[PDB]
C-alpha cells in the first residue's frame, strides 16, 4: 500500500486530515474553555 | 503447501510462511511494506501479549468472584482497588506511564535501532537488551529459562502457540468487552448462563446483538 | 538405552543421561539451554533437599508432637528469642551460606577455601555436590547415590506440595491424612471430596483461617489457588 | 588482578585497585576511584575521614565510657549530640574560629605536601627542624611519628590503619543514626541490646517507633 | 556515545570535533538549534550563563531555604525575599535595579564584546592594567585569571570533568528554578516545604493530586 | 478609568445584557419540562453565560456604556492597567504559531527544492519530512534570528525583476 499512503499525501487529503485537525484542535479548546475573549488563565 | 485462512486463495506475496502465525491474512494489504510489516508485527505481538495476561487475569478473578472468594469482576476492579486500597488514581496512571514509557521507549528505539539498548547505557546491561528478532527481545531478563536458546524446532513452536494464544485471547478480550456491553455481567456468568441452557441463552436471546429478534 | 520417565518415548537432545535422575523428562524443553540447565539443576538439588529435610521434619514433628499443626506450627512456638530475632539470625546465616554456594554456582573454581582457617578447603569437586567437610562416610559409590538423592528428593518435593495441599483441604497433617484416608479410603481422596461437571462447581472449603493474629498484628494465610481448587 | 584479599571471593574485581593502597579489597562496586586522580584525592580523603572518625568514636566511647563507671568531669554525663550546648570558658563562637584559623594553617599545610610531595617538610621559623624525605602523602612522619614506628611493620600498619579507621567511619555513622532514631547514647544502645538482645534489633525498635 | 536516547540517531552537527569539545554533548537537539556553528557558539555561551546563574540563585533559594527549616536562619521565601529585603533596605528597588544593570551592563558588555572577538578585552590600555587579566583562555566561557584564584582551571587532568560537572549541575539547577517557579504556581509553599509535604505522602502529594498539572485527571 | 471605560464589574449596563441573556433563555425555558433535553441544554447555556459574563469581570476587561468589553490594543496602556492579555499577549502568542507555520513550510520548500522533481513533492507532501520539520520548527523564533544574522535567510539579486528594474 505504498502507492494508497502515497494518494493520502497528496495536497488535498493531506489539506483536509490537517485542517479536521486544526479544526478538532480548536473545537475541543472552545469547548472545554468556552469563550475565550482575553488570556486570563 | 501452507494452511491459509481462505483455503484455495493464494497467500499474499509480502506474506511469506517465515512469521510466525503465517496464514495469508491480509485482505487490506496493511502490511505489504517490509518496515511497515514488521512494526505490525512486534503490534501484534505486543496486543496479543496484554491481551493474554488481560484475558488471563480476567478468567482468574472471575473464577474467584463466581466460587464466592473476595473478587469484583474486570469491569469492577479498577474502582474497588483504588477505593478499597486508598490508591490516588492520577498518581497511578502517572506512575504507570512513567514506567510503561521506560519499557516502550526502549522498545521503540531498539526497532529504530536493533543494535541500541545494548551499549551499556541503562545501568551497564549491554546483551539483556539487545534482542533476539523483532519483537522477540529475549535475554536473561525477557528469556531468564533461555526457551529461546537451545532447540531452536521447539522455539518455532513456541513462537507458534504464542502468536496463537495472543490472537485468541484478544478475541476473548473483545469477546469480554461485547458481553459486558450485551449481558451486563462478567465472562463466567456468562459462561454459567450458556451451560444452563445452551439454548435460549445465547447472542441470539439478548435483543442487543440480534435486533431483529 | 536408559529408563525413561516414558518407556516408549524418545527423549530430548539435550538430555544424554550424564546427569544423576536423567530419564529424559523435558517435555517444555526448559533445560535446552546449556547454561540454564546449571542453575536449573543446581535448583532442583537444593529444592530437593530442601524438601526432603522438610517433609522427615514434619513428619518426625508430626510423630514426637502431635499437639500442634505444622501448618500452624510457626505461630505456636513462643520462643524466648522473639519472632525479629530469629528472623535476623537466619537472614544472616542464610545470607552467607546462600551467597557462597551462588559464588560457587557462578564462579565453580572460587569457593572451596575456609574464610578463616586457611588450612581448611574443600577438594575440587561438581557444583551443587560440595564434598569435603560436607560429606563423611560416603557409604558406596557416589553416582548410584546421587540417584538415589535426586529420586528421594523430586519424591519429597511432590511430597511437601502434597502436605501443603492435604492441609489446606483437610486441615490435618500428613500421617493424620493418612490415617483419615485409610479409615475412609473411598471417601476421603479428593475425588470423593471434590467434583466439577459442565453446571456445577464443588470445591473443598479450607480449613485454614484467612488470618491469624501473631502478636499484634494479622498475617494473611491464604488457601494456595483457590478459586482453581476443583 | 592478582591474588590478594577481596571484598567477595571470586568477583572479577575492576583491576585499577592493585594492592598499591592500604586496605586495597577491590571494593568499588560504583567505580567511583577509576579515574587515577580521583583515586589519589580519594585515598587522602578515606585517611583524613578515618583519622577523624577515630578520634571521633574514641571521644564519644571513652568519655561515655568514663561517665558510666562513674569518674568524675565537669562534662560527664553529657552526651556528645549535646556537647555543643555545653557551656565552656570560651563561646563555641571563638572556638570555632580559633579552630579555623589553626586548621587553615595545618590543612594547607597538608594539602602543599599533597600537591607538591616534599615541600611542607619544613618549619617557617626553626628551619633546623624538618621532616624526612622520601614521605608519602597522608604520611608525614617524623615528628608525627615521634615513637619510632614506621621502621619495619608499615604495610601492617597501614592496613591496620586504614582498617580501624573504616570500622570507627561506620561507627560514626552509627552513632549519627542511633541518636537520630534511638535518640540516647551509644553506650547506652549497646547495653539496651545486651539486655535482651533478640527484642532489640534495629528491625524490632524501627518497627515499634512506626 | 553517551546519548540522551541510546538508539536515537544524534544530530549531525553535535558529532562534529568542535561540538564533541563542549561540555555536557548528550547529542540533545531535536530542535536543530545549533545546526550553526556560530549558533552552537553562542548558545553554549548562553547555557554556560544560564547555568552558573541558576546554580547561584537556587543555591540562594534551596540553602538558606533548608537553613530556615532548620532554624539556623529566618530566610523569607524567595518569592517573599523581595519585598522582606526592600522594606529593610536603603534604597527602593528601582534605583536599586538601575545601579544593577548599570553594573551588569558593563561586565556583560565586556563579556560580549569576548564573545565578538576572543581575547579582546586585553587590549592594553582599555582598563588600567587589569586589562592584561581579561583575555580569558583559549575555551570560550571559560575566562579564568582573576575568576580563578584556586587555580583548578590550571590542570588539563580534571578539566574536562570540571567542564562536565558545571554544566550538569547547571543544567540541573535551571531545572530547579523551572521546578521553584511552577511548583509555587501549583502549591503556593516553598519549595523545601514542597519536599517535606511529598516526603510525608509521596503517593497523594504530587503533581496528579494538584488541580493544576492534570486538569483531566 | 482609561479613555472613560468603567470595569465590566462596575458597570450596570453590564449587568443588565447579563440578565437581558438569561430571561431571553429562561423564556425559552418555561416551555418544556423539568429535565427535558432541551432544558438541559438551555439551563447548560445559562450556565454557560452566567460563567462568561463571571470569567470577563473577573479579567479586569473595560466596559463602555453599552456594557460590552472593549479590548486595549497600546502596548503602555494594557501594561500599565493590566489589559495585557487582552490584546498584546495574544500578539506575541499569535506571531509565535504564525512564523512557526511560515518556518515550518520554509524549510520544507528548501529541503524539498534539492530533490529532482521538486514540484511533485509539493502536491504530494512528505509526510515524515514535514512532520520532522514540523516538530522542529518550535525554535522557530531564534532559528529565524539566527538565519537572518548569517545573512542566508535573505537572497541576494538573484531574484529575477524587470526590464525597468
Ligand atoms: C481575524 C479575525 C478574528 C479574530 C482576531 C478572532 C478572534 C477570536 N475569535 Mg472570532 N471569528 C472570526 C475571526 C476572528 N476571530 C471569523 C471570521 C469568524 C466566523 C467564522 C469568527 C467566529 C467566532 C466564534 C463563533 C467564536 C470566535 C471566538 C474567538 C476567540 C477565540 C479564542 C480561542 O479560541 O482561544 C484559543 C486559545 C489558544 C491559546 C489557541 C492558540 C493556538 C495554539 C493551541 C497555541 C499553541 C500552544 C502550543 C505551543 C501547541 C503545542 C503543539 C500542539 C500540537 C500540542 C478570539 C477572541 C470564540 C470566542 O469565545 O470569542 C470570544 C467564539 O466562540 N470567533
Ligand atoms: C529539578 C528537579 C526537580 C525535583 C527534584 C522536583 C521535585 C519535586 N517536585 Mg518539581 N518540578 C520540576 C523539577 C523538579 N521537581 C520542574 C522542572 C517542573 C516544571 C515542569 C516541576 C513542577 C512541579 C509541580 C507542578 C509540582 C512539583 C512537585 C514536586 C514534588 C513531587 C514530585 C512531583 O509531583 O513530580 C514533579 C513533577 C514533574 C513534572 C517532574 C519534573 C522533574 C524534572 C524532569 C527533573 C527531575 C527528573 C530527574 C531525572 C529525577 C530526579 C532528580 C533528583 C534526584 C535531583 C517534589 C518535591 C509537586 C509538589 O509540590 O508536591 C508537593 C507539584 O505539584 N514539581
Ligand atoms: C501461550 C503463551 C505464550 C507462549 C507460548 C510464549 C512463547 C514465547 N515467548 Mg512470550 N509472552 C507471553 C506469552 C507466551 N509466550 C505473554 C503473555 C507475555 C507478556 C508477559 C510474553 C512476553 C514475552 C517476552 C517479552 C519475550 C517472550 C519470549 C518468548 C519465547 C521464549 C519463552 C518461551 O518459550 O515461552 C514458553 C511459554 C510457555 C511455556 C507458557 C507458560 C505457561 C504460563 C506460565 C501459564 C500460566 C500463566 C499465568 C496464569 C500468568 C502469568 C503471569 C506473568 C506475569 C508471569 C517464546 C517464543 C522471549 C523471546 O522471544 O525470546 C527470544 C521474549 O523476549 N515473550
Ligand atoms: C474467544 C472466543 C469466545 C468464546 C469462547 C465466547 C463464548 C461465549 N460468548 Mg462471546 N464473544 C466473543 C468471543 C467469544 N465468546 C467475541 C469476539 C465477541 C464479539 C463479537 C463476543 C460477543 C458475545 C456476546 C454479545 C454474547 C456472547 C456470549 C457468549 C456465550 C454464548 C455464545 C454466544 O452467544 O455466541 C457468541 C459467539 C461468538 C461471538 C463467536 C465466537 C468468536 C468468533 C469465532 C471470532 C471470529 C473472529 C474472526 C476469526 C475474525 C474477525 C474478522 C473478520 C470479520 C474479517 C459463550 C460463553 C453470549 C452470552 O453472554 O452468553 C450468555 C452473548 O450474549 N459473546
Ligand atoms: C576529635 C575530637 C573532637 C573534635 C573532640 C571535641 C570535644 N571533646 Mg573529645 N576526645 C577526643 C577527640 C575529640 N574530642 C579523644 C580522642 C578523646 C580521648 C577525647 C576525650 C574527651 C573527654 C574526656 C572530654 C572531651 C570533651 C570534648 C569537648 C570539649 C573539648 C575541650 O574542652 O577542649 C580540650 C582541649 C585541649 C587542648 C585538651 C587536649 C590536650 C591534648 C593532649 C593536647 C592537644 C568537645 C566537644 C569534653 C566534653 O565532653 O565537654 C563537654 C570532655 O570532658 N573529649
Ligand atoms: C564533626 C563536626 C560536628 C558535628 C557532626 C556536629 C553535630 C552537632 N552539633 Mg556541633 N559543633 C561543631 C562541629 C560539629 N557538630 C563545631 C566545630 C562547633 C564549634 C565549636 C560546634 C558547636 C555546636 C553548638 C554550639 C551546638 C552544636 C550542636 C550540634 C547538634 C545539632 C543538632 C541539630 O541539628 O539540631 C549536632 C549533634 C547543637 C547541640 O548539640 O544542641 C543539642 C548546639 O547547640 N554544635
Ligand atoms: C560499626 C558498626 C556498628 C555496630 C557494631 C553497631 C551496633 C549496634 N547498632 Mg548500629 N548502626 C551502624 C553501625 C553499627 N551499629 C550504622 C552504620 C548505622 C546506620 C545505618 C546504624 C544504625 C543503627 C540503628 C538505627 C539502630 C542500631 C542499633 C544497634 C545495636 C543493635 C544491633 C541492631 O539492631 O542492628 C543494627 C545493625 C545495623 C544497622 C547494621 C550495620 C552493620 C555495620 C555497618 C557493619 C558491622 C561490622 C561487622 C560485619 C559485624 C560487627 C563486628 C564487630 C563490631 C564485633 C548495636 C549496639 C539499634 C539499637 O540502638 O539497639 C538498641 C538501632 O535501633 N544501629
Ligand atoms: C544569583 C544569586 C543571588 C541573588 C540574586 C540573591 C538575592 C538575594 N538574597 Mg541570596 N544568596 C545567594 C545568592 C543570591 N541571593 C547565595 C549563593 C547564598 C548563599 C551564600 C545566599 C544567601 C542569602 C541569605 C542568607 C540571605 C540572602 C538574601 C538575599 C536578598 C538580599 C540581598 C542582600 O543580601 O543584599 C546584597 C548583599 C551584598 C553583599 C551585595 C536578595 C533577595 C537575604 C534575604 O532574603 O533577605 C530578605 C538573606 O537573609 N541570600
Ligand atoms: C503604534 C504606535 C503607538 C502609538 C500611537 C502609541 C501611543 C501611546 N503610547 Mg505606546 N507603545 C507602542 C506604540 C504606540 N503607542 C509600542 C510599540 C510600545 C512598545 C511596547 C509602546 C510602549 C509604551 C509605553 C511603555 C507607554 C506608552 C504610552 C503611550 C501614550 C503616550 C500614547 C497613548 C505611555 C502611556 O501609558 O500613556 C499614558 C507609556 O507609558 N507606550
Ligand atoms: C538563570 C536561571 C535562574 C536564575 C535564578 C535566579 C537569578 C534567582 C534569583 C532569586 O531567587 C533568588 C536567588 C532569591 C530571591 O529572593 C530573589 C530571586 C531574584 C528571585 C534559570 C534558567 C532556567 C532555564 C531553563 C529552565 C531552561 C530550560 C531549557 C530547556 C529545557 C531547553 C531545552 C531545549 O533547548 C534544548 C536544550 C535543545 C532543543 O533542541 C530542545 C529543547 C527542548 C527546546
Amino acid at each position: 500500500m505504498k502507492d494508497f499512503t502515497t494518494y493520502l499525501s497528496t495536497a488535498p487529503v493531506i489539506a483536509t486530515i490537517w485542517f479536521t485537525f486544526t479544526a478538532g484542535l480548536l473545537i475541543e479548546i472552545n469547548r472545554y474553555f468556552p469563550d475565550p475573549l482575553v488570556f486570563s488563565f | 503447501v501452507r494452511p491459509v485462512w481462505f483455503p484455495g486463495n493464494p497467500p499474499p506475496a509480502h506474506l511469506d510462511g517465515s512469521l510466525a502465525g503465517d496464514y495469508g491474512f491480509d485482505p487490506l494489504f496493511l502490511g505489504q511494506e517490509p518496515q511497515t510489516l514488521k512494526w505490525y508485527v512486534q503490534a501484534e505481538l505486543v496486543h496479543g501479549r496484554f491481551a493474554m495476561l488481560g484475558a488471563a487475569g480476567i478468567i482468574l478473578t472471575s473464577i474467584g468472584a463466581k466460587v464466592g472468594l473476595g473478587f469484583p469482576e474486570w469491569y469492577d476492579a479498577g474502582k474497588v482497588v483504588v477505593e478499597k486500597n486508598n490508591i490516588d488514581f492520577p498518581t497511578l496512571m502517572v506512575i504507570q506511564f512513567y514506567l510503561m514509557g521506560w519499557a516502550e521507549t526502549k522498545r521503540w528505539y531498539d526497532f529504530k535501532n536493533p543494535g541500541s539498548q545494548a551499549d551499556g547505557s541503562f545501568l551497564g546491561f549491554t546483551e539483556e537488551f539487545k534482542g533476539l528478532e523483532n519483537g522477540y527481545p529475549g535475554g536473561r531478563f525477557f528469556d531468564p529459562m533461555g526457551l529461546s536458546r537451545g532447540d531452536a524446532a521447539k522455539y518455532q513452536e513456541y513462537k507458534q502457540k504464542e502468536v496463537k494464544n495472543g490472537r485468541l485471547a484478544m478475541i476473548a478480550c473483545l469477546g469480554f468487552a461485547a458481553q459486558y456491553a450485551a449481558t451486563g455481567k462478567g465472562p463466567l456468568d456468562n459462561l454459567a448462563d450458556h451451560l444452563a441452557d445452551p439454548n435460549h441463552v445465547n447472542f441470539a436471546t439478548n435483543g442487543v446483538s440480534i435486533p431483529i429478534a | 538405552s536408559r529408563p525413561l520417565w516414558l518407556p516408549g518415548s524418545t527423549p530430548p537432545a539435550h538430555l544424554k543421561g550424564d546427569l544423576p535422575g536423567d530419564f529424559g523428562f523435558d517435555p517444555l524443553g526448559l533445560g535446552a539451554n546449556a547454561e540454564s540447565l546449571k542453575w536449573f539443576k543446581e535448583s532442583e538439588l537444593v529444592h530437593s533437599r530442601w524438601a526432603m529435610a522438610a517433609v522427615a521434619g514434619i513428619l518426625v514433628q508430626e510423630i514426637v508432637r502431635p499437639d500442634v499443626f505444622w501448618y500452624n506450627a510457626g505461630k505456636e512456638v513462643e520462643s524466648p528469642l522473639g519472632p525479629l530475632g530469629l528472623l535476623a539470625v537466619e537472614f544472616f546465616l542464610m545470607h552467607w551460606v546462600e551467597v557462597r554456594r551462588w559464588q560457587d554456582l557462578r564462579k565453580p573454581g572460587s569457593v572451596d577455601q575456609d574464610p578463616i582457617f586457611s588450612q581448611y578447603k574443600l577438594p575440587p569437586h561438581e557444583v551443587g555436590y560440595p564434598g569435603g567437610v560436607f560429606a563423611p562416610f560416603i557409604p558406596g559409590d557416589l553416582a548410584e547415590l546421587k540417584v538415589k538423592e535426586i529420586k528421594n528428593g523430586r519424591l519429597a518435593m511432590l511430597a511437601f506440595v502434597g502436605f501443603v495441599m492435604a492441609a489446606q483441604v483437610t486441615g490435618k497433617g500428613p500421617i493424620a491424612a493418612l490415617q483419615e484416608h485409610l479409615a475412609d479410603p473411598w471417601g476421603t481422596t479428593i475425588f470423593s471430596k471434590a467434583a466439577v461437571v459442565p453446571g456445577q462447581a464443588v470445591a473443598p472449603p479450607c480449613k485454614i483461617p484467612a488470618s491469624v493474629s501473631y502478636k499484634g498484628i494479622e498475617i494473611p494465610t491464604p488457601c494456595f489457588l483457590q478459586g482453581l481448587w476443583p | 588482578d592478582a591474588a590478594l584479599p577481596s571484598w567477595m571471593p571470586g568477583a572479577d574485581l575492576p583491576g585499577y585497585l592493585n594492592g598499591t593502597l592500604p586496605g586495597d579489597f577491590g571494593f568499588d562496586p560504583l567505580y567511583l576511584g577509576q579515574d587515577p586522580v580521583k583515586l589519589k584525592w580519594y585515598a587522602q580523603a578515606e585517611l583524613m575521614n578515618a583519622r577523624f572518625a577515630m578520634l571521633a568514636v574514641a571521644g564519644i566511647l571513652v568519655p561515655e565510657l568514663l561517665s558510666n563507671i562513674g569518674f568524675s568531669w565537669p562534662g560527664a554525663g553529657v552526651a556528645w549530640y549535646d556537647a555543643g550546648k555545653f557551656e565552656y570558658f570560651a563561646p563555641a563562637s571563638s572556638l570555632f574560629g580559633v579552630q579555623m584559623l589553626l586548621f587553615a594553617w595545618v590543612e594547607i599545610r597538608r594539602y602543599q605536601d599533597f600537591v607538591k610531595p616534599g615541600s611542607a617538610n619544613q618549619d617557617p621559623i626553626f628551619t633546623n627542624n624538618k621532616l624526612p624525605d622520601g614521605n608519602e602523602p597522608g604520611y608525614p612522619g617524623g615528628i608525627f611519628d615521634p615513637f619510632g614506628w614506621s621502621k619495619g611493620d608499615i604495610k601492617s600498619l597501614k592496613l591496620k590503619e586504614i582498617k580501624n579507621g573504616r570500622l570507627a567511619m561506620l561507627a560514626f555513622a552509627g552513632f549519627i543514626g542511633q541518636a537520630y532514631t534511638t535518640g540516647t547514647t551509644p553506650l547506652k544502645n549497646l547495653s539496651t541490646h545486651l539486655a535482651d538482645p533478640w527484642s532489640t534489633t534495629v528491625w524490632q525498635n524501627d518497627l515499634a517507633r512506626l | 556515545r553517551q546519548s540522551w536516547l541510546p538508539g536515537s540517531q544524534i544530530p549531525a552537527h553535535l558529532d562534529t570535533p568542535a561540538a564533541q569539545a563542549l561540555a555536557g554533548n548528550f547529542g540533545f537537539d531535536p530542535l536543530g538549534l545549533g545546526k550553526d556553528p556560530v549558533a552552537l557558539r553562542w548558545y553554549q555561551q548562553a547555557e554556560l550563563i544560564h547555568c552558573r546563574t541558576a546554580m547561584a540563585g537556587v543555591a540562594g533559594i534551596l540553602i538558606p531555604g533548608l537553613l530556615t527549616k532548620a532554624g539556623a536562619l529566618n530566610v523569607p521565601e524567595w518569592y517573599d525575599a523581595g519585598k522582606v529585603a526592600i522594606e529593610n533596605s536603603f534604597a527602593p528597588w528601582g534605583s536599586l535595579l538601575a545601579v544593577q544593570l548599570f553594573l551588569c551592563g558593563f561586565v556583560e558588555a565586556k563579556r560580549w564584546q569576548d564573545i565578538r572577538k576572543p581575547g579582546s578585552q586585553g587590549e592594553p590600555g582599555s582598563f588600567l592594567g587589569f586589562e592584561a587579566s581579561l583575555k580569558g583562555t583559549s575555551e570560550l566561557g571559560y575566562p579564568g585569571g582573576p575568576f580563578d584564584p584556586l587555580g583548578l582551571s590550571k590542570e588539563a587532568d580534571k578539566w574536562a570533568d570540571w567542564k562536565l560537572k558545571e554544566v550538569k549541575n547547571g543544567r540541573l539547577a535551571m531545572l530547579a528554578f523551572l521546578g521553584f517557579v511552577a511548583q509555587k504556581y501549583a502549591t503556593g509553599a516553598g519549595p523545601v516545604d514542597n519536599l517535606a509535604a511529598h516526603l510525608k505522602d509521596p503517593w497523594h502529594v504530587n503533581y496528579a493530586t494538584n488541580g493544576v498539572s492534570l486538569p483531566f485527571l | 478609568d482609561i479613555a472613560g471605560l468603567t470595569p465590566c464589574s462596575e458597570s450596570k449596563a453590564y449587568a443588565k445584557l447579563e440578565k437581558k441573556e438569561l430571561k431571553t433563555l429562561e423564556k425559552r425555558l418555561k416551555q418544556y419540562e423539568a429535565d427535558s433535553a432541551p432544558a438541559v441544554a438551555l439551563k447548560a447555556t445559562m450556565e454557560r453565560t452566567k460563567a462568561r459574563f463571571a470569567n470577563y469581570a473577573k479579567a479586569g476587561l473595560l466596559c463602555g456604556n453599552d456594557g460590552l468589553p472593549h479590548l486595549i490594543a497600546d502596548p503602555g496602556l494594557a501594561l500599565k492597567y493590566g489589559h495585557a492579555g487582552e490584546v498584546f499577549i495574544p500578539t506575541f502568542g499569535f506571531l509565535y504559531v504564525a512564523g512557526y507555520i511560515g518556518y515550518v513550510g520554509r524549510q520544507y520548500l528548501i529541503a524539498v527544492k534539492g530533490e529532482a522533481k521538486p514540484t511533485d513533492k509539493e502536491i504530494i507532501i512528505d509526510v515524515p519530512l514535514a512532520t520532522k520539520l514540523a516538530w522542529q520548527g518550535a525554535g522557530w523564533p531564534l532559528a529565524a534570528v539566527q538565519e537572518l544574522q548569517r545573512g542566508t535567510l535573505l537572497e541576494k539579486e538573484e531574484n529575477i525583476t524587470v526590464s525597468p528594474r
